[PDB]
């Protein structure tokens, strides 16, 4: 089959500001005819793929013109003149020239902005759920850039891992922020079995790790 | 001989190459 | 006007065969190929295979060792995707498009069906709050929530005050637990000052086991 390969994986851009992303094919996409068997799809935020640019180099009739579409047989690159926010989704190259069709991995575009620590706030479990016999205490890192971020519990001090699960939104349309949840989880008979429930949040807008912790039980 | 053949397989059965086979 | 309206989403348990819907209208049904193509988590676009509607001609890709069959009925210019033998990897969005001829490829596409293969029982959610407290506190806010917790399949959704309340709210997206239901957290930031005398209720909705629960969250 022919391997459809992009780069780079993830891709931040700045809003006024040209961007460019690029695909290679294991086997040349071009044809005796002279086209180029190469195509463009953007997948923008809860939409379904579309088609950008088709054989290589033409642009489907109302997409905007600061999108082109260049290359060789095997090597091409989508790029952005002048970058819009609407722009932001995942980039897909394709081929067509031989069964079966096959895709690149993808390129994910998302906004470049400023720096931002989070919000930290951590919440112990509710007594509904306790006396449920089960505890989840809740770590919030909220409206931070970028989305890289560190979170570790510590119980009594001690470090635990694997009983954690966390989850992150989509950058905010509107803010360019992501914000994630880190929720601890354990049966109520080993939550009681300690006292100090910590979140220690290392992030690239936080000159050091910080830390929001509970008593539990008192506060 | 004009090659009516689809170039791709994105055109099998494509009006083009139903036209061009039709003049041949 | 072309359009291709799919099926909704459909939970199926391991080892058996999901038939997913692709209706055409806006364009001549019988002589476009109509291709199928999916989107699992951590994998970009994979295709599956086409037909085209007028004689049922397909094509498949290999890979998908047989378990595909795509069918077209032409009373009702409806498509078909079956795939049998479900894997939990099978869990992906999968998409029919609408091949356009003279070198267009796939223009149109469909919105997508959510296929979840899963071995978990239908199960309303229990729902607790994220109360706020002097561990809770940002600026001038004070952050509070909801852990929507042991539900399954997808999607539950909550609301704030019934609606009310959509500014400085974060829903997260649901994670699968070991247990094999879901669990999520919604939270909202808001005023401290005014946490004595200002009610906070989350609105918790889960179609698929027709459960509602309203949770008040107060401070502790
Ligand atoms: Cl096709």
């Amino acid at each position: 089959d022919i391997v459809m390969t992009q780069t780079p994986l993830s891709l931040p851009v700045t809003p006024g500001e040209p961007a460019s992303i690029s695909c290679r094919s294991s086997k040349s996409l071009l044809h005796s005819n002279g086209i180029t068997y190469l195509y463009w799809y953007l997948q923008k935020p809860g939409q379904s793929p579309q088609l950008l640019i088709y054989q290589m180099s033409n642009l489907v009739s109302g997409v905007p013109d600061r999108f082109s579409g260049s290359g060789s047989g095997t090597d091409f690159t989508l790029k952005i003149s002048r970058v819009e926010a609407e722009d932001v989704g995942v980039y897909y190259c394709a081929q067509n020239l031989e069964l079966p069709y096959t895709f690149g991995g993808g390129t994910k575009v998302e906004i470049k902005r400023t720096v931002a620590a989070p919000s930290v706030f951590i919440f112990p479990p509710s007594d509904e759920q306790l006396k449920s016999g089960t505890a989840s205490v809740v770590c919030l890192l909220n409206n931070f850039y970028p989305r890289e971020a560190k979170v570790q519990w510590k119980v009594d001090n001690a470090l635990q891992s694997g009983n954690s699960q966390e989850s992150v939104t989509e950058q905010d349309s509107k803010d360019s922020t992501y914000s994630l949840s880190s929720t601890l989880t354990l049966s109520k008979a080993d939550y009681e079995k300690h006292k100090v429930y910590a979140c220690e949040v290392t992030h690239q807008g936080l000159s050091s790790p910080v830390t929001k912790s509970f008593n539990r039980g008192e506060c | 001989i004009y090659n009516c053949e689809p170039a791709n397989p994105s055109e099998k059965n494509s009006p083009s190459t139903q036209y061009c086979y039709s003049i041949q | 006007q072309v359009q291709l309206v799919q099926s909704g989403a459909e939970v199926k348990k391991p080892g058996s065969s999901v038939k997913v819907s692709c209706k055409a209208s806006g364009y001549a049904f019988s002589y476009s190929w109509i291709n199928w193509v999916r989107q699992a988590p951590g994998q970009g676009l994979e295709w599956m295979g086409r037909i085209f509607p007028g004689d049922g001609d397909t094509d498949y890709n290999g890979k998908f060792k047989g378990r595909v069959t795509i069918t077209a009925d032409k009373s009702t210019s409806t498509a078909y995707m079956e795939l049998s033998s479900l894997r939990s990897e099978d869990t992906a969005v999968y998409y029919c498009a609408r091949n356009v001829f003279d070198g267009y490829w796939l223009v149109y596409w469909g919105q997508g069906t959510l296929v979840t293969v899963s071995s978990a029982s239908t199960k309303g959610p229990s729902v607790f709050p994220l109360a706020p407290s002097s561990k809770s506190t940002s600026g001038g806010t004070a952050a509070l929530g909801c852990l929507v917790k042991d539900y399954f399949p997808e999607p539950v959704t909550v609301s704030w005050n019934s609606g009310a309340l959509t500014s400085g709210v974060h829903t997260f997206p649901a994670v699968l637990q070991s247990s094999g239901l879901y669990s999520l957290s919604s939270v909202v930031t808001v005023p401290s000052s005014s946490l004595g005398t200002q009610t906070y209720i989350c609105n918790v909705n889960h179609k698929p086991s027709n459960t509602k629960v309203d949770k008040k969250v107060e401070p502790k």
